[PDB]
RNA sequence: GGUGAAAUUCUUGGAUUUAUUGAAGACUAACUACUGCGAAAGCAUUUGCCAAGGACGUUUUCAUUAAUCAAGAACGAAAGUUAGGGGAUCGAAGAUGAUCAGAUACCGUCGUAGUCUUAACCAUAAACUAUGCCGACUAGGGAUCGGGUGGUGUUUAUGACCCACUCGGCACCUUACGAGAAAUCAAAGUCUUUGGGUUCUGGGGGGAGUAUGGUCGCAAGGCUGAAACUUAAAGGAAUU
RNA sequence: CAAUUUU
């Protein structure tokens, strides 16, 4: 049949966009096709950071962080990546939880 | 008219050397025979007279160039890949 | 550029082409802005330079080539040097100053 | 099969076909 | 000189020991780089157009810019005539048998 | 809708409909009687733009060009015309 | 086998004059032995050092520095600058979705016989009472601001030799001027300059490094 | 008031690698990796195997003056993983306890402006 | 190193990692979107030149000059061919360690042609939105790009932004008004209450895009293209 | 990490 009403992934009224590499499995995908993740907020994270300011000279107030753009493809997504719920009518939400 | 449809040049050589050996002088044949356009005088009067050297008729000036052709793809890259490196020893 | 400028001077105002008519028309003065195409050579550029050094007129060292400047006048022909006596409707005075 | 693969059995068996049609002529 | 050159350039007709007169890389389109450049122990380091590594000294003089005439091979000899007329202005080379006949 | 009068519209729905939309068509333009401030006369110019306007004795800008409508750019007079 | 760590000895890092502290690092190279003497065969190295320590101010966190060894005196030594950069965390944290990116690279040649590439980065933020949450530009004001953001870092030239450059790099002085130069299109955002590499070095300078000393 | 150091704590999957160089950059001091400990070949990438490497990294530093550091991590680099793998966070605790004195934690992984395509292929690698 | 686990493979001649200079070729990050341009391919570093084009404006002009097109042409991703430059990274064949009962596959380290660029060729692909081109009507909404109009608007004298429009473009939701076998669709509606105009393609599946003839190509092949013969099912869409 | 057949 046809099961997306976006066949492609944003890719209307455009053609042939670009390719993109994976993170895991390597391969390349379409840039607007499969996945995009992020969510995170600190990392030197409680392996006591509480312990490391008196592990450290001048407490450097901070504890910096990193950020990375990573692009998963789809059959790493299912693996990875929890969907937990697609019925024939929660594929149609644009939700972060 | 069109004497001969596909051999150009290197139909003085009749039947004989083969096929895919004469087409590789003919898109080689031609290149040596034309006029180029001489970048001194201002004109196209460019002619070999042997393996490098390219006279003009009109001021009479020969560019010791390229073997079959006035430049190489070699010296393409090599007037220009020190022009890119001609103003480091400047700034 | 100027190669719009040029071509509303030669509809309109007088000018001599060619290398003998323009050092003729140089022994009074009555020559403006002598325009020099490149490859021309360092024979005659370098003392028609002289000439206008002492005539006092402008020089526009037009850095496109010999043959290019036969088109910029419209000609259907290879032109090397042009020479504006008279800009009766002009505006080259002082853009190229 | 696929598509894909008896297309290939056909135009490389063809290059059998089409000389042994210049063998006997 | 090559001590006067910035290194990646395109040097030829190089030297081997200044003084030399002329002795790497003059065929027909052939050219050599100078790879780096050794302050200490007074040498340069070219490589030649065998494709081979060198070291060689930092006064050898050199022109910039490959030898006119390149790419002569493209055309086929294509007879045995101006096969036999670019060798008998050469040597006697020519016609080679073979040694099992 | 399902009923209504196209004879007696709204007088103030020209803004909702296009220039070239509407029952009679009808054009937008107007006509600005602009003066500059060195001289004396009354010229008309088109309230939109093309090739830039003259004066008599003093003959620099009454309007500008651009891709709507023009600019007096002094301040001058514009009854109707 | 022999434990060579106790066969060279402890040194020291000194930073020019445009600055306050300069007891910056504490290098270690070797005894200079002939066979080898490391006096002034060490000569090569530099050092990548952070602000907060170099100007106290540590709100100066990252644009971080890095510091090029000339020469040495007696268990001591004088250094001279080598480039300003910035870090690899704040030019990721910076680049927010929903915005764009400019840059100016102009190879800038100094008032002395240098040449340095210094860069720059812009963003595009809310003008607030915004309901438009993509606040791009024109992609003809990326072109229009790139024609002065070119051009105001080209008056580096007609003085500023490199310590009055440090003079003017350090307080953040050139990107006050962006601010109050893209009133056309833009009045403010990090305006910062991210890097300045140089590829021109001339001489030793003998006499024009000394004279930052104390 | 006292010495620094430059840690550059590498960090792959397959291994982890932590030593310790001088301020100037070019001076290397006692490279340690985790294969040279453990005698199993999968432990290369273990949180306890790169535990105790920073023990004998600290003592090799604290046994020839080295005080403090200036850490950086790294991860893989180039076009590989970009993220550290499992031995990361066990190593810089394992470190922090030993005397030892931290300013300015950085990372030092250059990711490219994109190119030079990876390996797999473009169908990718099979799991 | 190297993967699940390890082994081929370099290495106390100094490997891996470290810093410093460099080269060389390849690609254009994060920015990047339910967004732009192009006739469809395709197209993301600036800067300069060359010409061209879409939309929006105008009370400029010409006066039916127009839509779709047999014949015939232009362009046409990747792989491939010829002959050169270069061949860094990856990498058809190939070797070679795992894996296997079998593995010249997946997994592993290297690696040729190639990937790139010039001058020509080839002319096909999921070249897909599998749903011709032009013209007009038929429900509501909300958001975005570009152009224009008015706000007694905010901010810093324009500019940017806010508000109400309107033209064109990529789309999206809602509902079945209608349609359809159903999926679903503002077009797949204005159709058995059967006609706005106009190209191309199809007639059960196989045999078969084959044979043969022609024609183009350097070749691989492309376009045109049957039948003898054999079977009652292939098949679509949703329910258990 | 690896998995073959059931007239
Ligand atoms: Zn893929
Ligand atoms: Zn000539
Ligand atoms: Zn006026």
């Amino acid at each position: 049949p046809k099961k997306r009403a976006s066949n492609g992934r944003n890719k209307k009224g455009r053609g042939h966009v670009k390719p993109v590499r994976c993170v895991n499995c390597s391969k390349s995908i379409p840039k607007d096709k499969a996945i995009k993740r992020m969510a995170i907020r600190n990392i030197v994270e409680a392996a006591a950071v509480r312990d490391l300011s008196e592990a450290s000279v001048y407490p450097e107030y901070a504890l910096p962080k990193t950020y990375n753009k990573l692009h998963y493809c789809v059959s790493c997504a299912i693996h990875a990546r929890i969907v937990r719920v697609r019925s024939r009518e929660d594929r149609k939400n644009r939700a972060p939880p | 008219a069109k004497r001969t449809k596909k051999v150009g040049i290197t139909g003085k050589y009749g039947v004989r050397y083969g096929s895919s050996l004469r087409r590789q002088v003919k898109k080689l044949e031609i290149q040596q025979h034309a006029r180029y356009d001489c970048s001194f005088c201002g004109k196209k009067t460019v002619k070999r007279g042997a393996a490098g050297i390219w006279t003009c008729s009109c001021c009479k000036k020969t560019v010791a160039g390229g073997a079959y052709t006035v430049s190489t793809a070699a010296a393409a890259t090599v007037r220009s890949t020190i022009r890119r490196l001609r103003e480091m020893v400047e700034a | 550029s100027i190669n719009q400028k040029l071509a509303l001077v030669i509809k309109s105002g007088k000018y001599t082409l060619g290398y003998k008519s323009t050092v003729k028309s140089l022994r009074q003065g009555k020559s403006k802005l002598i325009i020099i195409a490149a490859n021309t050579p360092v024979l005659r550029k370098s003392e028609l330079e002289y000439y206008a050094m002492l005539s006092k007129t402008k020089v526009y060292y037009f850095q496109g080539g010999n043959n290019e400047l036969g088109t910029a006048v419209g000609k259907l022909f290879r032109v090397g040097v042009v020479s504006i006596l008279e800009a009766g409707d002009s505006d080259i005075l002082t853009t190229l100053a | 099969m696929r598509a894909k693969w008896r297309k290939k059995r056909t135009r490389r068996l063809k290059r059998k076909r089409r000389k042994v049609r210049a063998r006997s002529k | 000189p090559l001590g006067s050159v910035p290194e990646g350039t395109i040097v030829s007709n190089v030297e081997e020991k200044p003084g030399d007169r002329g002795a790497l890389a003059r065929a027909s389109g052939n050219y050599v780089i100078i790879i780096g450049h050794n302050p200490d122990e007074n040498k340069t380091r070219v490589r030649l157009p065998s494709g081979a590594k060198k070291v060689i000294s930092s006064d050898a003089r050199g022109v910039i810019g490959v030898i006119a005439g390149g790419g002569r091979v493209d055309k086929p000899l294509l007879k045995a005539g101006r096969a036999f007329h670019k060798y008998r202005l050469k040597r006697n080379s020519w016609p080679k048998t073979r040694g099992v006949a | 809708v399902l009923v209504q009068d196209l004879l007696h519209p709204t007088a103030a729905s020209e803004a909702r409909k296009h220039k070239l939309k509407t029952l009679v068509q009808g054009p937008r333009s107007y006509f600005l009687d602009v003066k500059c401030p060195g001289c004396l006369n009354i010229t008309t110019v088109f309230s939109h733009a093309q090739t830039a306007v003259t004066c008599e004795s003093c003959s620099t800008i009454l309007c500008t060009p651009t891709g709507g409508k023009a600019k007096l750019s002094e301040g001058t007079s514009f009854r109707r015309k | 086998v022999v434990d060579p760590f106790t066969r060279k000895e402890w040194f020291d890092i000194k930073a020019p004059s445009t600055f306050e502290n300069r007891n910056v690092g504490k290098t270690l190279v070797n005894k200079s032995t002939g066979l080898k003497s490391a006096s002034d065969a060490l000569k090569g190295r530099v050092v990548e050092v952070c602000l907060a320590d170099l100007q106290g101010s540590e709100d100066h966190s990252f644009r971080k520095i890095k510091l090029r060894v000339d020469e040495v005196q007696g268990k001591n030594l004088l250094t001279n600058f080598h480039g300003m950069d910035f870090t690899t965390d704040k030019l990721r944290s910076m680049v927010r979705k929903w915005q764009t990116l400019i840059e100016a690279n102009v190879t800038v040649k100094t008032s002395d016989d240098y040449v340095l590439r210094i860069f720059a980065i812009a963003f595009t933020r809310k003008q607030a009472n915004q309901v438009k949450r993509h606040s791009y530009a024109q992609s003809s004001h990326i072109r229009a601001i790139r024609k002065v953001i070119s051009e105001i870092l080209t008056k580096e030239v007609q003085g500023s030799t490199l310590a009055q450059l440090t003079s003017k790099l350090i307080p953040e002085v050139i990107n006050k001027e962006i601010e109050n130069a893209t009133k056309d299109i833009f009045p403010l955002q990090n305006i910062h300059v991210r890097k300045v590499k140089l590829l021109k070095q001339p001489k030793f300078d003998v006499g024009a490094l000394m004279a930052l000393h104390g | 008031s006292q010495v620094f150091g430059v840690a550059r704590i590498y960090a792959s999957f397959n291994d982890t690698f932590v030593h310790v160089t001088d301020l100037s950059g070019k001076e290397t001091i006692a490279r340690v990796t985790g294969g040279m400990k453990v005698k199993a070949d999968r432990d290369e990438s273990s949180p306890y195997a790169a535990m105790l490497a920073a023990q004998d990294v600290a003592a090799k530093c604290k046994e020839v003056g080295i005080t403090a550091v200036h850490v950086k991590i790294r991860a893989t680099g180039g076009t590989r993983t970009k993220t550290p793998g499992p031995g990361g966070q066990a190593a810089l605790r394992a470190l922090a306890r030993s005397g030892l004195r931290i300013g300015r934690i950085e990372d030092v992984t250059p990711v490219p402006s994109d190119s030079t395509r990876k390996k797999g292929g473009r169908r990718g690698r099979r799991l």
